[PDB]
RNA sequence: AAAUUUCGGUUGGGGCGACCUCGGAGCAGAACCCAACCUCCGAGCAGUACAUGCUAAGACUUCACCAGUCAAAGCGAACCUCAAUUGAUCCAAUAACUUGACCAACGGAACAAGUUACCCUAGGGAUAACAGCGCAAUCCUAUUCUAGAGUCCAUAUCAACAAUAGGGUUUACGACCUCGAUGUUGGAUCAGGACAUCCCGAUGGUGCAGCCGCUAUUAAAGGUUCGUUUGUUCAACGAUUAAAGUCCUACGUGAUCUGAGUUCAGACCGGAGUAAUCCAGGUCGGUUUCUAUCUACUUUAUUCCUCCCUGUACGAAAGGACAAGAG
RNA sequence: GAUAGCUGGUUGUCCAAGAUAGAAUCUUAGUUCAACUUUAAAUUUGCCCACAGAACCAAAUCCCCUUGUAAAUUUAACUGUUAGUCCAAAGAGGAACAGCUCUUUGGACACUAGGAAAAAACCUUGUAGAGAGAGUAAAAAAUUUAACACCCAUAGUAGGCCUAAAAGCAGCCACCAAUUAAGAAAGCGUUCAAGCUCAACACCAAAAAUCCCAAACAUAUAACUGAACUCCUCACACCCAAUUG
C-alpha cells in the first residue's frame, strides 16, 4: 500500500475535557522522531506551527496524484488530530465560561518530518511535489533528503566552529556576560539563539 | 501580546543589539582561490587496429547527405568491395601526430567520414563520387602517401 | 450599498452551541422541515406542468407492466425529430407501449398521441403567452404557499421559544429570534431564486 | 381603609442566565504562597466502644481577628477510619448536665415585595447608546504549485483545499479623555480628496471575420438624470444618455435648513402582569437658541446627434467599422 | 449648621524618612485587621552565606558557619497606603488579535537628568550650589535574485492482451536489439495514424482618502561631539504622591 493512508479528523474517543493551549508543545527543537526511517527522502519542517485536517487532504492528494504506485512509498510521521482548540462564538462580550470543542489539530515543531519517501528514485524525481508540499505548509519547510540533510548539518557545524566573532550567543546567555538575561528567556539558555515563538534561523550561528 | 505569535514579533532593543553582534562573521581569504592555480581505450585500440589496415583509407566531408542517402552509399559501397568507417578527431589527433603523418595532421578536422579500403577502387569510387553533386574528398591516403585528387585519378588513368 | 449584516456569527454561534441546539431547541428538525418544504415547492413545480423539451425530461412515471416499471429513455432509442413532433422506437413491448400511451394521455400538456404499435407521435403546434403567464401565477401561488407554511413553522418555533423563556437569558432567545429570522430570509431568498428559474424556463 | 419600611452582591456597562459555605487535581512542576463567569471530581455525612475520661511542658495555624490542628508527661483502666462533612452573639427550654438555623444572602439585621417612559437629588465615560482610537474573528483586492472546468487547451476566462501582503469602509470586540453635554438618519446648497476607473485618451491577448463582448496597465482635467412608494442610506419599479461607480470627510455639511421618527409626558390595538407598569411589538401629535470674539476664506474644454466616407474592409448571408472636415 | 460610602476647596520659609502579599465586610466609588511607612528607646544578630540537608504518583526555592557589612527583633504611639499602568519570561480566556481581563520573578512610571523625532512604561545615569572648566554612560539603519552554453535525427515495427482503434501517451506486460555509434518513447499535437522537440553521439511585489516631507554628499588617513555621571577652588540639610518627624 505505497500510498498515505486516509486521515480523518474527531477521532474514536474525544476527549471531553478542554485542554488549555499551551505553546510549549511548538517551541524547542523536535523532540520527537527527527532522523529518517525506511526512506530516503521528507519535508524537514523548518519552523514550528499547525496542521488541520485540510492540510493533510490536501498534501495527500498532491501525493497521490505524482507518485509512482510501483517504485515509492510514504509514510506518515506526524499522529492525527487530537488537541481540542476551543473557538468562541464571533460576537459574544469577554467571558462566560470557555468556548465549546471546535477542531482538533497536531502541533508540530521545528525540524521535525511530515511525510517521507523511498524507492530507487533519485531526488530530483521527487524535488517537484515536495517543494510544492513544503510551500504549502502554514510554515517555513523545504525538501530535504539523507545526504543533503547530513551536508547541511556539517555546514552549519563548520560555520559554527570556524565562526571569527569572538562572542557567540550561549558564550553570552549561560555565562550572562552584561546582565542580559533579564531580556533573554530561560528557554533560550538551553536551546540557542536561532529560536524564536516558532520561527527558525539557519543563516545564523 | 503572548509569548508566540503568528506574525515576528518585534525583538527587544537589547535583544537586537545582541542578535546583531553576534552575527557570524565567515574568514577574509587574504589571496581568495579563485585567482591561483575506459572507452577512451578501447576508440585508441580501434584506431590503432584501422591505421594498421589502412591500405587504401579515404577521407571525405559527408555530412548534408540524409539517412537514406547514407544508406544508398552504404550499399553502394558494399556493392564493389569496400567498408566506410567513421571516428572522433579529439582522440584521432594524438594518434595522428604519433603516426608520422605531419600532412594528415591540419586535414582531419570538424566532420569526415573514412573509408577503409583494400582491393582496389579507383573508377567505381570515382563514379560513386561523381553521381553525387559534391566533391567533397579533400585529399585521401594510400599506403602513407601525400596525393590530391589529380593523382588519384591519375593512378586510376593507369 | 452593503446591506451585508451578520450572518456568519450566527452561523458560528449555532454551529458551536451544541446543548442549547439539543434544548432550545432543534435545528436538525428546523432545516428538516426547510428542505421538506423547498422539495414540495421544487415538486410541485417540476410536476405540475410545463413545455419540458428533451424526451429524458418526460422519462418519468409508468404504471406497472408485467411486473417491471419502465420509462421513456430507458429501452427505446428515441431521437427528436422535430419541436412539433417526437419519434419512439420501443423494444419490441406493445404492452410496455400502451401503458405509457395511457400514462401520457392522462397529463396536463393536452397531447393526442398516434399510437401504431410501436411507433408514438405527439406532436405539439404552439404555446402562446396564455399558458406562460397562468403557469407563471400558478407558481407565485405556490411560492405564497410556501412561504405561508413557513411562516407557520416560524410561528411554532418562536411559541415554543416563548414557552421557554422565563428561566433562560434574553440575550440567548433573542439571537436564537435573530438566527430564526436569518434562516427564514435565506429560506425566502431560495424560493425566489427557484421562482426566478422557473419563469426563466417558461419564458425563456 | 388607614400608620412605618424595603426592594441583598458578582456580572469585561446594567438586567437576563448562573453563582453566594468548604476539600482535592493543572495553572501554583522541587519550604509556604496566589486569581475564577478558567476545565473537572465531592460534602451539610458515614460504621464499633463510651478511659471519645480528668489534667497539662511546647508548637502548627488558610496569609489579620474571631475561629481550627499535634502533643512528653500527671491520675485513672491494659496484661478509633475518613478529605470537605459545618453554625458565632443575644435569646429560649432546663432544679441541671445539656440542647435549639437550607440565619445556604452560609463572618450570619429577629421578621420587609413589584414598578416609575410622572420622577427628584449627590456623582460616574471608575461604567453605556453616535464618534475618535487599536485589533482584523467576518469581507474585498493582488501573488504563489497547479486540483477541477473551459469541445485538443490550467493560466482568453472561472476557480476548491492553503500561504504570503494592504484596508479599517459592514458586523462586532476593548471603554482610552470626552454623561457639571460630542445635539442622533435621511433629504436640501456646497462639495475636498483616494482609485480596487462606469464613460471620453492609448495599448497586449482573446473561445478577436467587424460592432456588441471579456481580461490587465496608465489617465481623476470632466461628467455621474428625470419620477412613483414605504420616515428610514439600503429596499421594488417606468424612460433616458457613452456613464447614472466605490470609499473617508465626527455614518461630510442642523452656530446654513429640515422634523418623518429615532430619548420624554396622553390615548388606542394584542399580549405579560391579582394590581401599579412593560412589550428594545404597531401610530395619532409633539416650542430646534445664538446679537461673530478669534483662526481661515471672499474674482485666471467636455459630450452627444447629423452630412462625402455607405452600405466600405470583413462572408456564406445576415450584420457591419476605421480617421479627417463641416452643421 | 439635618443626613449623605458623593463633586469642590482646605492659606508663610526650609531639611529629612517616605509605594502596599492578603482576608473579612447587604461588600469591591466606603470601612477594619494584616502588610508598607514615621517617631523615642532596650536588646543582637538582619541579607548574598558552603559541604550538606528538603517526594512515589527547566529557569529554580528553604536553612546556611568564615566573608562583605550595619543592619535586624521588640516596646509605646498614631496618621498615611490597602482601585494601579507598561516592559522581558511562565501563563490563564480570547483569534498562538486588541493602549484586551487576572496572577508569579525583575525593572520603570507616579521624582529630577542626557537620547531614541514629538513619548510614562524604551537605553544610559541619582544626594541636589556656583565658575565663561576637564574626562565619560546611552546616542546617526542597511539592502536590489532572474536569459543561457539553443550543434542535431536510419530501423527488426503498427511487439503482445483488450482495443472493429490506442501504433509511442483510454488500461497492463517485458522493456530486447540491428543502425558504425544511443528510448518498445521523456513532452508537445493527433478519434486514429500523420507532424514538432528531448535523452545520445562528428569540431560541438505594490495601493486610501487636507500636501512628499529635515537640507545633503559613494573618494584627506579612528577619531571626535555627546548629562544634574566622575574630577577640578570653597562650603554642603537646600530636587518624591499621601503621611510623619
Ligand atoms: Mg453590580
Ligand atoms: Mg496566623
Ligand atoms: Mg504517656
Ligand atoms: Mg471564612
Ligand atoms: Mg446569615
Ligand atoms: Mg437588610
Ligand atoms: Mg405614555
Ligand atoms: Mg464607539
Ligand atoms: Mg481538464
Ligand atoms: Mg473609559
Ligand atoms: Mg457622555
Ligand atoms: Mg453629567
Ligand atoms: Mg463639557
Ligand atoms: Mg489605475
Ligand atoms: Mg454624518
Ligand atoms: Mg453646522
Ligand atoms: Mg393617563
Ligand atoms: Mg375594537
Ligand atoms: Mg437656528
Ligand atoms: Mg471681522
Ligand atoms: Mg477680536
Ligand atoms: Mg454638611
Ligand atoms: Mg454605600
Ligand atoms: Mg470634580
Ligand atoms: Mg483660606
Ligand atoms: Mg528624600
Ligand atoms: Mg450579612
Ligand atoms: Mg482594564
Ligand atoms: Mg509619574
Ligand atoms: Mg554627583
Amino acid at each position: 500500500k505505497p500510498k498515505l493512508r486516509f486521515i480523518e479528523r474527531a477521532p474514536l474517543v474525544p476527549k471531553v475535557r478542554r485542554e488549555p493551549k499551551n505553546l510549549s508543545d511548538i517551541r524547542g527543537p523536535s523532540t520527537e522522531a527527527t532522523e529518517f526511517t525506511e526512506g530516503n527522502f521528507a519535508i524537514l519542517a523548518l519552523g514550528g506551527g499547525y496542521l488541520h485536517w485540510g492540510h493533510f487532504e490536501m498534501m495527500r492528494l498532491t501525493i497521490n496524484r505524482s507518485m509512482d504506485p510501483k517504485n515509492m512509498f510514504a509514510i506518515w510521521r506526524v499522529p492525527a488530530p487530537f488537541k481540542p482548540i476551543t473557538r468562541k462564538s464571533v460576537g459574544h462580550r469577554m467571558g462566560g465560561g470557555k468556548g465549546a470543542i471546535d477542531h482538533y489539530v497536531t502541533p508540530v515543531k521545528a525540524g521535525r518530518l511530515v511525510v517521507e519517501m523511498g524507492g530507487r528514485c533519485e531526488f530530483e524525481e521527487v524535488q517537484g511535489f515536495l517543494d510544492q508540499v513544503a510551500h504549502k505548509l502554514p510554515f517555513a519547510a523545504k525538501a530535504v533528503s539523507r545526504g543533503t540533510l547530513e551536508k547541511m548539518r556539517k555546514d552549519q557545524e563548520e560555520r559554527e566552529r570556524n565562526n571569527q566573532n569572538p562572542w557567540t550567543f550561549e558564550r553570552i546567555a549561560t555565562a550572562n556576560m552584561l546582565g542580559i538575561r533579564k531580556v533573554l528567556s530561560p528557554y533560550d539558555l538551553t536551546h540557542k539563539g536561532k529560536y524564536w515563538g516558532k520561527f527558525y534561523m539557519p543563516k545564523r550561528v | 501580546s503572548k509569548a508566540v505569535t503568528r506574525h515576528r514579533r518585534v525583538m527587544h532593543f537589547q535583544r537586537q543589539k545582541l542578535m546583531a553582534v553576534t552575527e557570524y562573521i565567515p574568514p577574509k581569504p587574504a589571496i581568495h582561490p579563485s585567482c591561483l592555480p575506459g572507452l577512451i581505450r578501447l576508440l585508441r585500440r580501434e584506431i590503432a587496429a584501422v591505421f594498421q589496415d589502412n591500405r587504401m583509407i579515404a577521407v571525405c566531408q559527408n555530412v548534408a547527405l540524409s539517412a537514406e542517402d547514407k544508406l544508398l552509399m552504404r550499399h553502394q559501397l558494399r556493392k564493389h568491395k569496400i567498408l566506410m568507417k567513421v571516428f572522433p578527431n579529439q582522440v584521432l589527433k594524438p594518434f595522428l601526430e604519433d603516426s608520422k603523418y605531419q600532412n594528415l595532421l591540419p586535414l582531419f578536422v570538424g566532420h569526415n567520414m573514412l573509408l577503409v579500403s583494400e582491393e582496389p577502387k579507383v573508377k567505381e569510387m570515382v563514379r560513386i563520387l561523381r553521381t553525387v553533386p559534391f566533391l567533397p574528398l579533400l585529399g585521401g591516403c594510400i599506403d602513407d602517401t601525400i596525393l590530391s585528387r589529380q593523382g588519384f585519378i591519375n593512378y586510376s588513368k593507369l | 450599498k452593503a446591506k451585508a449584516k451578520g450572518k456568519g456569527q450566527s452561523q458560528t454561534r449555532v454551529n458551536i452551541n451544541a446543548a442549547l441546539v439539543e434544548d432550545i431547541i432543534n435545528l436538525e428538525e428546523v432545516n428538516e422541515e426547510m428542505k421538506s418544504v423547498i422539495e414540495a415547492l421544487k415538486d410541485n413545480f417540476n410536476k405540475t406542468l410545463n413545455i419540458r423539451t428533451s424526451p429524458g425530461s418526460l422519462d418519468k412515471i409508468a404504471v406497472v407492466t408485467a411486473d417491471g416499471k419502465l420509462a421513456l429513455n430507458q429501452i427505446s432509442q428515441i431521437s427528436m425529430k422535430s419541436p412539433q413532433l417526437i419519434l419512439v422506437n420501443m423494444a419490441s413491448f406493445p404492452e410496455c407501449t400502451a401503458a405509457a400511451i395511457k400514462a401520457i394521455r392522462e397529463s396536463g400538456m393536452n397531447l393526442n398521441p398516434e399510437v401504431e404499435g410501436t411507433l408514438i407521435r405527439v406532436p405539439i403546434p404552439q404555446v402562446t403567452r396564455e399558458h406562460r403567464e397562468m403557469l407563471v401565477k400558478l407558481a407565485k401561488q405556490n411560492t405564497n404557499k410556501a412561504k405561508d407554511s413557513l411562516r407557520k413553522v416560524r410561528t411554532n418555533s418562536m411559541n415554543k421559544l416563548k414557552k421557554s423563556k422565563d428561566t433562560v437569558s434574553e440575550d440567548t432567545i433573542r439571537l436564537i429570534e435573530k438566527q430564526i429570522s436569518q434562516m427564514a430570509d435565506d429560506t425566502v431568498a431560495e424560493l425566489d431564486r427557484h421562482l426566478a428559474v422557473k419563469t426563466k424556463e417558461l419564458l425563456g
